[PDB]
């Protein structure tokens, strides 16, 4: 034996880590680690976000329906009276109805504002998206609301975590105003729509019926679309132009590997033309009026 | 997968005398139906330029053989046997290299038992037994 | 030395749900100490790998190799094991999923060459192993076509960037 | 001749499992009529090989028990008959080797 | 370079492989069943044949005599050569000596086979035998037979 | 080696600068030993510094354990879920503080190759080239040697 | 280069304890029943209280 | 009888059907075990345990071996020719039948059923859906002569024309699809009542039910089913439909005076993969199929 102890326990320490790395185990709530206090967490959630929450509307606000019933599952499989706390959980449904309605008309009142070309089927397509529930999951993700988040089924599913991040809009909605509650929902939402483009969150099917129809809602006859430029017609790899002329004068140009993709990328491009939706727009004005 | 298999692996002790003299007789009876070709559909002759060239044939060395000269040396001959001989296919002139029109032209006959599949339906097509 | 092939049949799943897949069978066995080479060996496991059992006997039936009639002894009793133990019913719904040999413990001898010269002889032993799974066997990888080639190429030329700018 | 470097393990994986070298997969095997004991085609199943040749081992152990010593090689034609089944008149002068079984239901 | 060279060089020189034919011939005169290597027993059915073209050629024959006393080396296969095979090929000119192959020999996994003599009181090989005449490719040919005759 | 290493991009966690700024840090798990030479540096800074590095920034919170532990360590846990873990085995009271305020000011985002330092997410403005950009077109779109 | 395989054990257990000793191993049951009940042959048919 | 789209009668028919067997499925309540033997000549002796009304004899054949799943195209249940993939009803005695057994017979009828309800298969499907086509039936005409045959009446439109070449090429070739998709041959045991309830349109498909059903006393009609196709006939079929290696429909003839309407007789000519033939003596009995085969009484 080769005598001695702090090799032998830092390779005990190696083992354990790759030991660990091959078999990882299933992840735990990080109110079941061992540094946690829930009291301090929920004010330094307050105080981190630049904002004045009463703390009992957040505590209002993280408790879930489901946390609720399994809770009461089990003070009943074990025979525990927990009539104390529990007949005054109440959960967060008002203070979710409250956020996902406000929530709804205030950004439609940013995004009606801020563009008024829009047509209220796209500026629902978009408030629907913002509000959906991908980006927000992704927002409560990366703002530590579903670590603090009480329910089941530790990866939180998202419909129960849009459930809480709307809950909290509710509860700001609840302890301040609608200036600071719209200043929060900017801050946390309209940002996520920076470098995207429209289409990739209407995803609209037939663009040149969109655009006909719209032509023909500002008394401008009928887009006929010209070829414009073109390079390679035979080959594998082609490049077409479509350029779409209302009366002989140019409101679009769209490219494409075939005349039909590129003809419907030029209905894209004027659709985006028309409704003031471009890469070319003002970037939204992040200020203090 | 699908085994190997040849032409009388299936059939019967009965049926393999039928079937080799019923193919006999069949490419036989091919073999004579192209024997009078002037008064089938023939291409126009045409006589000689000085400058053509005519197609060849295909024969089997059968073996060798003295042949003596009027002056009364020897010369050694070897004897060239054309069996069967058919043109195949005629190749035009901007189709194979743009310089000289190519003509087919084949052997010996043997079996439509050990060809491949493409080879017999040419030769199927043409009406003629397969050429070595 | 260290047997832990023979270990894996001692593992136990939890029971299904219904609303679930069958998870087929895993059957695992080996033969130690075989006196074989392990490459002349390792040529039978490749040989065998993706066929069915059935298929795996019928080419080792007549394949004239020493490992050939110690692999056909090796897939009998493990289909015999897989048909009694392991809870497989029907016995040609079998197909070797992992088939391969290592080097077992060997001894070494003397060459005595021709001075007072001489070499180390080792006699060679190796192991066999070998994994059955209930079921069809899965087909082979078919090779892809021009159309998937073509849809390659254009995937790459699709997902380039401007490159060393913004 | 001496090897100038040690080959690596890339040209020998590349050496020692190219299709050339591989134990190629034959497709002439199927089952035989009687008894389904796997033969394979231009070639006698061996299980039936090894009925009649268990049978002419015992064919040939009685005629060796009525040849007596060597040297008799006798200069008539013989047959067999199994338990019952009396000499035909045919068979007359020629030699009678009977073990003791039934007739099998292959040898006719 | 061995264009048209028949006989396959089997011994340690000529005279061996003369012998060792001798002696495979001698065991198939005998016993009326052989199994042995496979060029072996192709050679040994070649010479076989002639030997009993030999025993067809008669008794009172020196030459065949002289033939009959080199091949067999045990003496008392002459009288069995001269008076129980070549009288029962009496009809039959040249087919015998059925050879057919067996797998493979347990040792050192050279190709087998079995020659035999016919007529051969011993129980007969597994021989292969032709597909039967009542499958679908055969009725279908019966068909197609009977068809063109009656159309003839 | 860049090759032998990962690599990201580089991005904000959230959009930070855009709206509001957040503090990127979570908590920081202090362990320090009662008896011991080894931290002997993190002792005085949880007697003199601590509280005021956490009234500096109310968004941390701080937890100081008091385990008997041979190394002391601060665990940093970020607001993406990154988990950085540093040791302050047998340093003073400046290096430490210089350590928990770098620690403080990083966001989460993993210490590899930064890959093309910069992030313009609307990189053209006036429309990005392609080949028919300063190429002038003719009358009726005819290629050369066109006939009609 | 003169050395061989060691490990020649056996994988069967046998009545060592008989071959000789002072100490007879203690048991705590039987081999199999003393007398077997033979039910009736209608306790089906007799499955109520009494008959 | 009344207005159907061509696409919603075949599902109302596959859905009367799946609903068929689902009622013969849930007729017996749990497993019940008999107990079927081998009485043939490779194994001896050998006893399988099976599950009533659920095993099909393709899965007593894969507690044998492979060869048994490849190689037996019919099986025997103590009489009677049995097809692989219907399921056993009581404790019997079982056999398998290759095609190169010494009497191959009843799996050549077998396979000519088949290849019949293929044709058929392949014929309701080409047509257009202006014009109407009405399956007759499949005629049982002995191997030996040329081809088989089935019965299909045309639009009165079409009592007129003759196909091309290219015709029957199209049919072949979607015949060559129809066997490229590894499909089985599904039967089905069904009473005459919901059997004619079924078809319940094509008044020579219930002339037809009605005959086969008048012979047996229980009104017991065999059905048989290829994917989304159904169709009648009498007795087992093949297993599968990836045995047919070699297809082609040779001809179509018209037989008119029998009938004010016209009958037009679909002639064709196949062979297993395990009978394979090489490509002249496969012309030669294609050759021979052009001829009309007429066995009808
Ligand atoms: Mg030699
Ligand atoms: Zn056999």
């Amino acid at each position: 034996v080769k005598k001695g102890f702090r090799a032998a326990f830092r390779f005990q320490k190696e083992l354990e880590r790759q030991r660990l790395l091959r078999c990882p185990p299933p992840p735990v709530r990080r109110s079941e680690k061992p540094n946690w206090d829930y009291h301090a967490e929920i004010q330094a959630f307050g105080h981190r976000l630049q904002e004045n929450f009463s703390l009992d509307l957040l505590k209002t606000a993280f408790v879930n329906s489901c946390y609720i019933k399994s809770e009461e599952a089990k003070r009943q499989q074990l025979g525990i009276e927990k009539e104390a706390v529990l007949l005054n959980l109440k959960s967060n449904q008002e203070l979710s109805e409250q956020g996902t309605s406000f929530s709804q008309t205030c950004l439609t009142q940013f995004l009606e504002d801020e563009y008024p070309d829009m047509p209220t089927e796209g500026i629902k397509n978009l408030v629907d998206f913002l509000t959906g529930e991908e980006v927000v999951c992704h927002v409560a993700r990366n703002l530590a609301v579903e670590q603090l988040t009480l329910s089941e089924e530790f990866p939180v599913p998202p419909a129960v975590l849009q459930q809480t991040f709307f809950a909290v809009i509710g509860a700001l909605l609840q302890s301040s105003g609608p200036e600071r509650t719209a200043l929060f929902i900017r801050d946390f939402l309209i940002t996520q729509m920076t470098g995207k483009e429209l289409f990739e969150m209407w995803k609209i099917i037939n663009p040149m019926g969109l655009l006909v129809e719209e032509l023909k809602k500002r008394n401008v006859s009928a887009p006929e679309s010209r070829l414009t430029r073109q390079s390679g017609g035979t080959t594998a790899l082609p490049l077409y132009f479509v350029g779409l002329y209302c009366d002989k004068k140019l409101i679009a140009e769209g490219p494409g590997e075939t005349v039909l993709v590129a003809e419907e990328e030029a209905a894209r491009v004027a659709l985006r033309k028309l409704y003031g939706f471009t890469e070319n727009r003002r970037p939204w004005n992040y200020s203090k009026p | 997968g699908k085994s190997g298999t040849w032409w009388d692996e299936h059939l019967s002790e009965e049926n393999v005398p039928f079937i080799k003299q019923l193919v006999s007789d069949e490419d036989k009876a091919q073999l004579a139906s192209k024997l009078c070709p002037l008064k089938d559909e023939p291409w126009p002759i045409h006589p000689w330029e000085p400058g053509s060239f005519r197609v060849g044939l295909i024969a089997l060395k059968l073996g060798m053989m003295p042949l003596w000269t009027k002056d009364g040396q020897k010369h050694v001959v070897t004897l060239l046997q054309v069996q069967d001989c058919h043109v195949l296919k005629y190749t035009s002139k901007e189709n194979c290299n743009g310089k000289m029109a190519t003509l087919s032209v084949g052997g010996k006959t043997v079996s439509r038992f050990r060809k491949a599949t493409s080879i017999l339906e040419f030769y199927r097509e043409l009406g003629l037994p397969p050429k070595q | 030395i260290s047997r832990k092939w023979e270990k894996k049949n001692k593992i136990v799943y939890p029971p299904q749900l219904p609303g679930e897949p069958r998870r087929p069978a895993e059957i695992y066995h080996c033969r130690r100490q075989i006196k074989y080479s392990k490459d002349k060996m390792w040529y039978l496991a490749k040989l065998i790998r993706g066929m069915s059992i059935d298929q795996a006997l019928a080419q080792l039936e007549f394949n004239d190799k020493k490992g050939a009639k110690i692999i056909k002894e090796v897939l009998l009793e493990a289909q015999d094991m897989a048909v009694r133990d392991h809870n497989v019913e029907f016995r040609s719904n079998l197909y070797i999923a992992e088939s391969t040999s290592g080097r077992g413990q060997c001894l070494k001898r003397i060459r005595y060459h021709g001075r007072g010269r001489f070499g180390i002889m080792e006699k060679v032993y190796c192991h066999y192993f070998v994994k059955l799974v209930e079921g069809p066997p899965p087909p082979p990888e078919p090779p892809k076509t021009a159309v998937a080639h073509a849809k390659e190429y254009i995937q790459q030329l699709r997902s380039r960037t401007i490159v060393h700018t913004l | 001749a001496a090897p100038k470097n040690r080959r690596t393990i890339e040209v020998n994986r590349c050496r020692r499992r190219n299709p050339q070298k591989l134990i190629k997969v034959k497709n002439n095997i199927d089952v035989c009529p009687e008894c389904g004991h796997l033969k394979q085609k231009h070639v006698l199943c061996a299980y039936c090989y090894e009925k009649v040749c268990k049978e002419t081992a015992e064919i040939r152990r009685q005629i060796g028990k009525q040849e007596g010593g060597p040297f008799k090689a006798p200069t008539i034609e013989t047959v067999v008959l199994y338990t019952g089944e009396t000499p035909s008149e045919q068979d007359q002068g020629k030699r009678i080797i009977e073990r003791d079984r039934k007739r099998p239901s292959w040898f006719t | 370079i061995s264009h048209g060279r028949v006989f396959r060089r089997m011994g340690l020189g000529p005279e061996s492989r003369i012998h060792l034919l001798r002696n495979l011939l001698t065991g198939l005169v005998r016993h009326e069943r052989i199994e042995a290597p496979w060029a072996r027993v192709d050679e040994m059915r070649g010479y076989a044949e002639k030997l009993i073209d030999y025993g067809k050629l008669g008794d009172t024959n020196e030459r065949a005599m002289r033939m009959a006393d080199f091949w067999l080396t045990e003496k008392d296969l002459i009288p069995k050569l001269f008076q129980v095979l070549a009288p029962r090929y009496k009809d039959q000119t040249g087919g015998y000596t059925r050879m057919l192959q067996i797998p493979n020999r347990s040792l050192d996994r050279a190709k087998m086979a079995v020659i035999e003599y016919k007529g051969n009181c011993l129980p007969p090989l597994p021989l292969p035998r032709r597909d039967s005449h009542l499958t679908l490719l055969n009725q279908l040919l019966q068909g197609l037979r009977q068809d063109l005759r009656q159309s003839q | 080696t860049a090759r032998g290493t990962p690599s990201r991009f580089l991005a904000s966690v959230l959009h930070n600068g855009l709206g509001r700024y957040v503090q990127q840090l979570q908590r920081l798990s202090f362990s320090v030993s009662r008896d011991g030479a080894s931290s002997r540096g993190a002792r005085e800074f949880v007697e003199r510094e601590v509280i005021d590095f956490a009234r500096r920034n109310p968004g941390v919170v701080i937890y100081v354990n008091s385990r008997p532990c041979c190394v002391p360590r601060v665990v940093a846990e970020y607001l993406n879920g990154a988990v950085r873990e540093e040791s302050i085995h047998c340093k003073s009271v400046e290096e430490i503080s210089t350590l928990v305020q770098k620690l403080a000011d990083q966001s989460g985002l993993d210490v590899i190759r930064i890959r093309k330092p910069f992030h313009t997410d609307n990189p053209s403005i006036q429309g990005q080239w392609h080949p028919f950009t300063n190429k002038p077109t003719t009358f009726r779109g005819l290629r050369p040697r066109e006939v009609q | 280069t003169e050395k061989e395989f060691m490990q020649h054990a056996r994988k069967a257990g046998l009545v060592i304890p008989p071959e000789k000793s002072d100490r007879s191993i203690h048991l705590a049951c039987t081999a199999g029943i003393f007398d077997a009940y033979v039910p009736p042959e209608g306790d089906a048919r007799i499955s109520s209280l009494s008959k | 009888a009344s207005q159907l789209s061509p696409t919603e009668l075949t599902e109302m028919r596959n859905d009367l059907f799946n609903k068929e067997k689902a009622r013969q499925l849930s007729l017996t309540p749990r497993t019940e075990k008999i107990e079927v033997k081998h009485v043939g000549k490779t194994d001896p002796g050998t006893v399988f345990v099976m599950n009533k009304n659920i095993s099909t004899p393709y899965s007593c054949a894969m507690h044998l071996s492979e060869w048994y799943c490849r190689k037996s195209i019919l099986a025997l249940v103590d009489g009677q020719p049995w097809d692989m993939y219907k399921p056993l009803t009581k404790s019997c005695e079982i056999k398998f039948l290759t095609f190169k057994d010494c009497d191959p017979g009843e799996v050549n009828k077998a396979y000519w059923r088949s290849c019949a309800m293929m044709m058929g298969c392949v014929i309701e499907r080409a047509f257009k859906d202006e014009y109407m086509v009405n399956l007759v039936r499949a005629p049982e005409v002995p191997v030996i002569s040329g081809a088989f045959c089935y019965d299909v009446v045309l639009d009165s439109k079409l009592d007129e024309w003759m196909p091309t070449k290219e015709n029957l090429r199209s049919f072949t070739k979607d015949a060559h699809a129809l066997i490229y998709k590894d499909l089985p041959f599904e039967t089905l045991e069904v009473e005459a009542k919901v059997a004619l309830e079924i078809f319940q349109h094509s008044k020579y498909k219930v002339d037809f039910i009605e005959e086969k059903a008048s012979q047996n006393p229980e009104r017991i009609v065999k059905l048989h089913r290829i994917g989304d196709f159904i169709d009648v006939s009498e007795g087992p079929l093949i297993p599968r439909t990836s045995i047919c290696f070699q297809y082609e429909v040779s001809a179509v003839h018209n037989l008119q005076p029998t009938q004010p309407s016209l009958i037009r007789r679909f002639q064709g000519v196949s062979l297993p993969v395990h009978l394979r033939a090489h490509f002249t003596i496969w012309d030669k009995l294609l050759e021979r199929s052009r001829k009309m085969v007429t066995e009808d009484q």
